[PDB]
């Protein structure tokens, strides 16, 4: 086992660590968007960034914490201004070309964006707080659109965490929805039109946002407003 | 100046068109979006034509073979725009004074408008 | 003379492009008649592996794909003996602005490529390699292929080379327009036939590449450089250059000079021999010049830049680099703020899309700023906000594409922030001057 | 079906590639259609995505990723016209203006004849003989200065084939001469 300290808490943890999962075993904690449990993690949102010193020998630049493997006598800060700064500067990327719809958005209060957002956004560098640097059209697009009986899709509010697609080719195995153009046009697609896989909703419980939303409910109540009853499928023997 | 009101006056005509089109040949009309600064405006002023932000030329299944928007009001670089969905063929027109609705130097007419419908409608169109 | 081979020394010899040009130049036969297969030959019967790694890791040669990283090196990482297909790639894809160099052997000196490509594969115990080309070169792609044909004719390509027991084959992927396909691991899953974004580059390409297989991928000119350090050894390669700068470079020039072009120089040749004794001299006032590709962050003209030697270190420590050799004048009749207005609306086009940073980063807030900038619509804050944003891209996107387009932004503030500050504080577009006859 | 005609190019270039990596294909495909057609229609996705083994979507975004493959009908000759800095600093822009202005278009419209459609494009790779233009995927048209590009315009008009068309002034190779 490896011998890992991050913020100042350290922590013992087998060698094929990420060093994420290395600071969420401590305590501590950070940004998340595109990295899920049972997807293999990538390092696309870039948030997850945090500070490395393999001594004090700390790292020139960040480090995506999630595809880092944990060395033996590691440092990680993230708590650090240069961590911070860089942290709400990546809320503000995304917001960026983000729609404005979260009063009327199925998303409700249960929206990893929204949360994560006023978790670590809005840098408090030491006068009126400036909200919103970007100042420019936003990203129009296809909106509201049901992808099956099952599914409805809003492109606008995708953040684009590679999540869908990539549990699509993982987790059932069926390619039913990727990207589309490349840069700043891009979205999400399909050509299978029915969304074939018999694991088609799985999807709405990853997307991080409002994107892909369970149409089954849509326009109910507000996420808080449900009243959850944890229990046990019995359609059949699994 | 007030070339940003006559900006939308023009960005309702471009609707009319499309409204047009979509029932000549018989395909879908979109409402994609409304301004959030109409929806948010609590008892502030507001005198834009519409409230429509983002409309779009959708088909059989509904997905979009034409998008169009303008940028909201209190926004910075204005224009309307053009984006012929899985094509990447995006176009950025603006309003010049005495001249028209240009597209950087070309009049974007009703008639010229019609011709990139239709061209996207029998290319992109899934069903 | 004495010492060491800098320039237009009377000892310096023409090696890549010196058949470039000249009237059917990619015949097999002209290349069997000027030269021929005859290095690869004598290489594949007498040297071994390893050994002709070793020859090659003493030269000195580095990465001229603009990385700059030791080849020797890099073909020392690939597994010895594993019972695995390894592969070899040619990156001839190029699309870096201002760079076109490689072009050229492609069109006009192919077998020279070959050649050079069978001596490396042989170094790393490949059997097939291929050569990702750019779907925009046209030419270049059908004397490639032409060649890679006529070359299995004669057997210079297949089942048992020259009596000995390797085999070498080559294969041509034709690219379709994405500047992203340039990245090695990227390049790797678009021929692979996946959408181009780079890959998590901690598992390097020599463990796992091209369909998993070990693999390794140069550039065009990296891999023709194998060939004249085979031939007449690694001591004629290291008598040119610099102290960490060995062999020569084909370095290009576009932009106003008397004549624009690929001009082979040792390493360590000057500016002001490149831009003057070869390229004839600018046509306007120049302000500042691009050194190696865009990707550089460019310098001012200025005489204590004129005099320094086109190095892995000397621009290095300019505050720049060597890219691809790739350099271009920019007239003083141009804003800076305009030139780089122009480079970045270029990075915005190109991304690959999966970085939020250079995504939304770049080519939706940066194109932005530098717009309204750019239209005498921006105040002195859009030039702070511009500056700041920088450092929030430019540390931590996935992929260096992004760095790429701070980088010479950066630059460009940090020597030029009085023609940004100037646009803004007068409400002042950049000036369009009339450029094309 | 567009390659049940030609079942001798699938033989060959699937043949470039591993068993396991048919996918590698698509490219190629794709390359074809495109030349042989002007534009890939939805139905020639569907279609290689069934040969290279894999659904229509991953195909479908995969195609999109690339500017050279149109999505939507080109004119007989669709001018790309480069528009990055070297050729800016050449004359890119006023190229671009004169030649939308003369034409009447811009990128999804094709002029009423057919013939023209016209795009933007990013350092083709030879700015040494800047503004550069390359019509479809033919040999670039280099030194396309005013003088040139009518000349290159009324020969396309009028019917002759571009590998031969007499363009005025002279043009280098790897080095070029300017006066
Ligand atoms: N010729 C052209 O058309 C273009 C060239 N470029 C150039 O690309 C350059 C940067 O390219 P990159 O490959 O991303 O730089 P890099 O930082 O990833 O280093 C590149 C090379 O070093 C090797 N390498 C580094 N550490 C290694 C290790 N621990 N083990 C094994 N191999 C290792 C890599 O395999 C690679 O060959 C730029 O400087 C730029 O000028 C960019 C665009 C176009
Ligand atoms: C964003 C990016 C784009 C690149 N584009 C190219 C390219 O177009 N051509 C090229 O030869 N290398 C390009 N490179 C560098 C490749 O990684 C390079 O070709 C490879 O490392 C060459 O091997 P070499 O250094 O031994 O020549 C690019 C690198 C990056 C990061
Ligand atoms: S996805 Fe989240 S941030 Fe976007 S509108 Fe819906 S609730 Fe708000
Ligand atoms: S639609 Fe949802 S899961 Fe799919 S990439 Fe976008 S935000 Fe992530
Ligand atoms: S930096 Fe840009 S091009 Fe590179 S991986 Fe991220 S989005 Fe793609
Ligand atoms: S969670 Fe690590 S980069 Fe997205
Ligand atoms: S900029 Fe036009 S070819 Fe390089
Ligand atoms: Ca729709
Ligand atoms: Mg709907
Ligand atoms: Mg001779
Ligand atoms: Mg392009």
């Amino acid at each position: 086992m490896v011998r890992v300290k991050v913020n100042d808490r350290i922590v013992e943890v087998p060698p094929g660590t990420s060093v994420m999962d290395a600071v969420f075993h401590a305590g501590y904690d950070v940004p998340l968007f595109c990295s899920e449990k049972h997807l293999s993690p990538i390092g696309a949102c870039r948030m997850c960034l945090v500070r490395i010193g393999l001594p004090i020998q700390w790292q020139p630049k960040l480090a995506a914490s999630c595809v880092t493997a944990v060395a033996d006598g590691m440092v990680v800060d993230t708590l650090s201004d240069v961590v911070r700064e860089a942290q709400a500067g990546m809320v503000e990327f995304t917001l960026l070309n983000h729609p404005l719809d979260c009063p009327t958005c199925d998303k409700g209060g249960a929206c990893e964006l929204q949360d994560r957002t006023v978790e670590y956004g809005l840098y408090e560098k030491y006068e009126l707080p400036v909200y919103t640097r970007f100042e420019f059209t936003r990203r129009h697009v296809d909106k509201h659109h049901p992808l099956s009986p099952f599914v409805i899709l809003d492109r606008e509010r995708c953040i684009h965490c590679k999540r869908c697609v990539r549990y699509f080719e993982e987790v059932p195995g069926d390619e039913v929805l990727d990207f589309i153009e490349r840069g700043v046009h891009t979205f999400i697609g399909t050509m299978d039109f029915g969304l074939p896989s018999g694991f088609s909703g799985n999807i709405t419980d990853i997307c991080p946002v409002g994107a892909l939303l369970d149409l089954t409910a849509r326009f109910r109540a507000r996420n808080w407003e449900m009243e959850e009853t944890p229990t046990t499928c019995a359609l059949c023997p699994v | 100046a007030s070339s940003e009101r006559e900006l939308y006056e023009a960005w309702v005509e471009l609707l009319s068109w499309m409204r047009e089109y979509a029932q000549a040949k018989g395909v879908r009309f979109e409402k994609e979006a409304d301004f959030p600064d109409f929806i948010y405006r609590m008892e502030r002023p507001y005198d834009l034509p519409t409230t429509i932000m983002t409309a779009s030329l959708s088909d059989g299944l509904g997905e979009p073979f034409l998008l169009a928007d303008v940028s909201p009001r209190h926004a910075k670089l204005k224009r309307i725009g053009l984006r012929l969905p899985r094509a990447h063929i995006h176009l950025h027109a603006h309003y010049e004074p005495g001249k028209g609705l240009v597209t950087g130097k070309i009049p974007l007419t009703k008639e010229r408008f019609f011709a990139l419908a239709d061209r996207a409608r029998e290319a992109l169109a899934f069903a | 003379t004495g010492p060491i081979l800098s320039g237009l020394d009377p000892r310096f010899e023409r090696t890549l492009y010196a058949h470039v040009g000249k009237e059917g130049s990619w015949t097999l036969d002209y290349y069997l008649r000027h030269g021929g297969y005859e290095t690869a030959k004598r290489v594949l019967k007498e040297k071994t592996p390893d050994e002709v790694i070793e020859e090659v890791k003493r030269s000195g040669l580095r990465g001229r794909g603009g990385a700059g990283f030791p080849t020797g090196l890099k073909w020392s990482f690939m597994p010895k003996d594993d019972g695995k297909q390894h592969y070899l790639i040619c990156n001839a894809d190029e699309s870096e602005p201002g760079s076109f160099k490689d072009r050229y052997i492609l069109e006009d000196v192919p077998h020279l490529l070959i050649e050079g490509m069978i001596l490396a594969g042989y170094a790393i115990r490949a059997t097939v390699g291929y050569i990702y080309v750019r779907g925009e070169y046209r030419r270049a792609a059908d004397r490639l292929e032409q060649a890679i044909k006529e070359a299995r004719a004669r057997g210079y390509l297949g089942k048992n080379l020259f009596g000995t027991d390797f085999s070498f084959d080559l294969h041509v992927h034709r690219g379709a327009g994405a500047y992203i396909c340039g990245e090695e691991t990227a390049l790797m899953n678009s021929l692979e036939g996946l959408r181009a974004n780079p890959r998590l580059k901690p598992p390097f390409p020599a463990q796992s590449g091209l369909w998993g297989k070990p693999t390794t991928i140069n550039n065009v000119e990296t891999l023709a450089s194998v060939v004249p350090i085979m031939e007449r050894g690694a001591d004629w390669f290291a008598q040119m250059g610099t102290e960490q700068s060995k062999g020569m470079k084909l370095y290009q020039i576009s932009g106003p000079v008397k004549r624009p072009g690929v001009y082979e120089l040792p390493m360590g040749t000057t500016f002001r021999e490149l831009i003057y004794e070869w390229a004839g001299g600018p046509l306007e006032p120049i302000q500042a010049i691009i050194p190696g590709g865009s990707s550089t962050p460019p310098l001012p003209f200025t005489e204590e830049v004129l005099d320094t030697p086109m190095s892995y270190e000397h621009l290095q420590a300019k505050g720049s680099m060597l890219g691809t050799g790739g350099v271009i004048l920019i007239p003083e009749r141009v804003s800076m703020v305009d030139a780089m207005w122009n480079l970045t609306r270029f990075y915005a086009h190109e991304s690959c899309g999966k970085c939020t940073p250079c995504r939304e980063g770049v080519a939706g807030f940066m194109v932005n700023l530098f717009a309204k900038i750019g239209t005498g619509q921006g105040e002195e804050k859009d030039v702070e906000n511009l500056e700041a944003l920088l450092p929030l891209i430019e540390g931590r996107s996935f992929c260096p594409l992004a760095d790429a387009a701070v980088w010479p932004v950066k630059g460009s503030l940090r020597h030029f922030k009085d023609q940004y500050l100037a646009l803004a504080r007068e409400k002042r577009p950049v000036p369009r001057p009339s450029l094309w006859r | 079906g567009f390659f049940d005609d030609k079942q001798d190019f699938l033989e060959e270039t699937f043949a470039k590639y591993p068993p396991e990596g048919r996918r590698a294909a698509i490219m190629p495909l794709l390359r074809r259609v495109q030349q042989e057609e002007g534009w890939i229609r939805p139905e020639r996705i569907e279609e290689i995505a069934r040969l290279v083994g894999t659904t229509p979507t991953e195909v479908m975004g995969v195609a999109s990723f690339y500017s050279y493959y149109q999505f939507v009908p080109t004119g007989k000759y669709h001018l790309q016209v480069c528009a990055t800095l070297s050729c800016k600093l050449a004359g890119a822009e006023e190229l671009w203006d004169y030649l939308t202005e003369t034409l009447g278009i811009g990128p999804g419209e094709v002029t009423p004849d057919g013939l023209f459609s016209v795009q933007k494009v990013e350092c083709l790779g030879s700015c040494h003989t800047a503004p550069v233009i390359q019509v479809n995927d033919e040999p670039y048209v280099e030194c396309v200065t005013r003088a040139r590009l009518e000349a290159l315009l009324a020969g396309l008009r009028a019917g002759k084939r571009l590998e031969e068309i007499e363009l005025p002034g002279k043009c280098g190779h790897h080095v070029h001469e300017v006066e």
